[PDB]
């Protein structure tokens, strides 16, 4: 039937990582979540007339089990690897969480998006520039999100499954 | 008819239920949102007890309420006014005749009377469940204090006079089993020659033995205090996370000490004994129920240095490439397998910690803290619920104690365990990595060969135990 | 897993919470500090079936006599607990059991009588007046010790086969 996409999100904790899955996933109109609820993170979408279904990985708050990335990040066809626009130091793990999905992969062409979340209202630390400057080096888009409007959200995970759709 | 209560402008706790106080969920109610003052109201409710909610608000309710205006609240929740006289009283007394009192006497038995008692076991599991509260405040902890050493009355004494030596015991602050633990299990390093400690000359039995006696009381220091509002993953995270962060941080040395064993055994015929060894051990684990060891080795098995092995698992003996498959199906699909047989085994065991992270902080991230109804700000207390319905699983694991002796210097090896040296991490891992490429060159480069490195038997005693008389 | 819902009732002091925590903790308790309501969970498997407990310790002085029909609605087995050193305690049996049938309008009430403190030698309730009353209720009679172990898996897990049957 139709095709699975198994999408891996990455990036550092405590700074809001898991709204973006949340607000994809979620009744986009009530804003409530069980995450224990059996496909809770598995989403069938539309996506340029193509139906398919998103199988989404987020580990959010196992960060401290570094031992366990290898093998979650094998499992996933695209990643979106996300820093939060107020926290300096997660744009700079970026470039660390790209080159070990590349060793994962065993691939230099590997899907992926970079992602700039906005997660409070504290002051920008990484301008836009900054961020597209990275994707751009690495030639891969570059979305911001809004992890409490749902802005950007869906563009985030559609821009990687066409990336996906075009590797 | 019901008990009349006393006026909501001298009692606050006699205001109505409304949809602007209170909403339920669709036989004791549960609540979906309140104020403070009906959630406080609903946890010494006089018609019923409900000590799952009990264990529920003591757990959470720092995220609405602080500890202070808690104390405050319940203080003022205990102090019910009785009613006047009725007017057969009055016309009794007024004939010099003693009053019956029924409607009295019916409100301090059938309200006055659990609604204290109610009031009264908030604090006793406050105490006896909670107190880092206490230590983390000392006033909090003179207050207390004071509110159950002043209680008067003979109704509540004998809880108050416990209550008191509860107090003071945690302010100051044994195992039985019906069996034996079986007999310590040792191969080529024998008791008391801790130098010669090592993956191949400890007994597989007994490092998964003592592995589990380790990992099994760090699962069971974590509190959840170091849970609720998600701190294990904010910038404070080292003062309130402790316990957790030590058995991730031991999670994590173990499997990259696997890792290390591995890739730093380039002779192939020796790391095909060391990965043969690492699967016995995991083998060991699942007989255990130690989950948390089941995955420290399917982790190391798939991090990038290892994974990437073929020759090495070509020589693998076939059931041990099924019992290390099996275990990795456990994680697939959202741990799927993992989650029904965790709950089908028989404990104890050792779960794996992290599925309960990612849930605890996607309910926190995913549930707004409060519902707008009516004009009204409600807490969200069902967001409440479902991370307790969390922390309260985590805490049924950590009841039961396993029935293994512990082997102290096999116990203080894996303490200081400590595969990364004084290395930064990414340095360390691209170690590993290089050792990998180097062992196993990527094809179409040729396959080395290299000298041995152990002078011992690398023959397995295997994991079935022994017993002598 | 199917979940079960045991109640721990009788006379204050005979050791209901010390039964409970010796069951979930494998720990003796040496205090004695009343109960107001306490509850624990349990996974066990029992004759090759995963369950959960829910085990609610209730209040035995007293003073919360009038409390009690709240938690007998809910429950769906009684250990009902005497200490085998103390007759008053014998004595209050049939009262938590007459409560029970009461407030549950049933005469086929899952239950067990328990005979807890047998590891004490200075016995006032001797066995056969304790088992002649429970087959006049229709129920097992297990004599346990919250110190030692002795009985206090076959106590518990008796009930829970008893409301497997019911
Ligand atoms: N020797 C002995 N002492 C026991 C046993 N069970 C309980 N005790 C002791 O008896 C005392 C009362 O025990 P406890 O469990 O608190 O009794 P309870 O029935 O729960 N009391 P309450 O109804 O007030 O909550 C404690 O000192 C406890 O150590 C037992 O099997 N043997
Ligand atoms: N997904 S998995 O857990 O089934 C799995 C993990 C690792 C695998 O690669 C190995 C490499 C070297 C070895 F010595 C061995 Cl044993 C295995 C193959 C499968
Ligand atoms: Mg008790
Ligand atoms: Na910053």
């Amino acid at each position: 039937g139709m095709t699975e996409y198994k999408l891996v999100v990455v990036g550092a904790g405590g700074v809001g990582k898991s709204a973006l899955t949340i607000q994809l996933i979620q009744n986009h109109f009530v804003d409530e979540y069980d995450p224990t609820i059996e496909d809770s993170y598995r989403k069938q979408v539309v996506i340029d007339g193509e139906t398919c279904l998103l199988d989404i990985l987020d580990t959010a708050g196992q960060e401290e089990y570094s031992a366990m990335r290898d093998q979650y990040m094998r499992t996933g066809e695209g990643f979106l690897c996300v820093f939060a626009i107020n926290n300096t130091k997660s744009f700079e793990d970026i470039h660390q969480y790209r080159e070990q999905i590349k060793r994962v992969k065993d691939s230099d062409d590997v899907p992926m998006v970079l992602v700039g979340n906005k997660c409070d209202l504290a002051a920008r630390t990484v301008e836009s520039r900054q961020a597209q400057d990275l994707a751009r080096s690495y030639g891969i888009p570059y979305i911001e999100t809004s992890a409490k409007t749902r802005q950007g959200v869906e563009d985030a995970f559609y821009t990687l499954v066409r990336e996906i759709r075009q590797h | 008819g019901q008990m009349r209560l006393p006026s909501a402008d001298v009692y606050r706790f006699a205001e109505p239920d409304s949809e602007e106080n209170i909403i339920f969920e669709e036989g004791i109610p549960i609540i979906k949102a309140g104020t403070v003052i009906k959630l406080i109201e609903r946890l010494t409710y006089h018609m019923y007890a409900d000590p799952n909610f009990v264990r529920t608000f003591l757990t959470t309710y720092r995220s609405f309420c602080k500890p202070q205006e808690l104390l405050s609240l319940i203080i003022e929740r205990f102090e019910i006014p009785e009613p006047e006289p009725t007017e057969a009283d009055r016309i009794a007394i007024e004939n010099g005749d003693q009053p019956l009192s029924a409607e009295l006497k019916r409100f301090r038995k059938e309200y006055i009377q659990p609604v204290q008692l109610r009031v009264l076991n908030v604090c006793r599991h406050w105490v006896e469940h909670h107190f880092y509260d206490f230590e983390r405040d000392a006033y909090l902890l003179q207050r207390m204090e004071e509110f159950i050493g002043t209680v008067r009355g003979k109704a509540m004494k004998k809880w108050v006079e416990s209550i008191t030596k509860i107090i003071q015991r945690k302010k100051i602050a044994n195992i039985t089993f019906q069996s034996s633990p079986p007999t310590v299990e040792w191969h080529i390093s024998r008791p008391g020659h801790i130098e010669t400690f090592d993956l191949l000359t400890l007994h597989p039995i007994e490092i998964a033995r003592q592995l589990t006696l380790l990992e099994s009381d760090l699962y069971r220091a974590v509190q959840p205090s170091e849970l609720v509002g998600s701190v294990w993953t904010k910038e404070d995270k080292e003062i309130n996370s402790p316990n957790l962060l030590k058995m991730i941080r031991h999670t994590t040395n173990l499997t990259l000490w696997f890792e290390k064993c591995i890739v730093e055994t380039e002779n192939l015929e020796e790391r095909v004994a060391v990965v043969s060894r690492i699967i016995e051990i995991l083998q060991v684990f699942q007989e255990l129920n130690n989950f948390n060891g089941v995955l420290e080795v399917v982790s190391a098995m798939n991090s990038s240095p290892v994974y990437r092995l073929d020759h090495t698992f070509e020589q693998i003996p076939s059931r041990q490439k099924k019992i290390l498959e099996e275990a990795h199906e456990l994680s697939e699909d959202h741990y799927k397998k993992y989650l029904a047989k965790l709950r089908s085994i028989n404990p104890p065991c050792v779960p794996f910690f992290g599925i309960y992270l990612t849930n605890i902080l996607k309910t926190e991230e995913g549930n707004p803290e409060v519902l707008k109804r009516h004009g009204k700000e409600l807490i969200n207390f069902s967001k409440r619920r479902k991370v307790a319905e969390i922390t309260g699983e985590i805490q049924q694991y950590q009841n039961q104690p396993y029935c293994l002796r512990v082997e102290s210097d096999i116990k203080r090896f894996f303490e200081n365990l400590n595969p990364m040296g004084n290395s930064m991490e990414k340095e360390f891992t691209d170690y590993l990595f290089n050792k990998s490429l180097e062992i196993e060159p990527r094809n179409p480069k040729p396959l080395p060969r290299f000298p041995k490195k152990y002078s011992y038997p690398l023959k397995s005693p295997g994991v079935r135990p022994s017993n002598p008389r």
